């Protein structure tokens, strides 16, 4: 259930939570998922995105 | 001790 993240692609705010669209490392783009911010352990990828 | 960029998938 924990996986290496490759890139943070997008961000949204839904139902009171920030969610990020993640491209998982080694997985095709058809496996991308939105994940709430509490699930993320990739602060430097969020930072790259926020540029 | 090297870091990795990770996340839990719902």
């Amino acid at each position: 259930e924990e996986y290496v993240v490759e890139k943070v692609l997008d961000r949204r705010v839904v139902k009171g939570q920030v969610e990020y669209l993640l491209k998982w490392k080694g997985f095709s783009e058809e496996h991308n998922t939105w994940e709430p911010e509490k699930n993320l352990d990739c602060p430097e990828l969020i930072s790259e995105f926020m540029k | 001790a090297r870091t990795k960029q990770t996340a839990r998938k719902s």
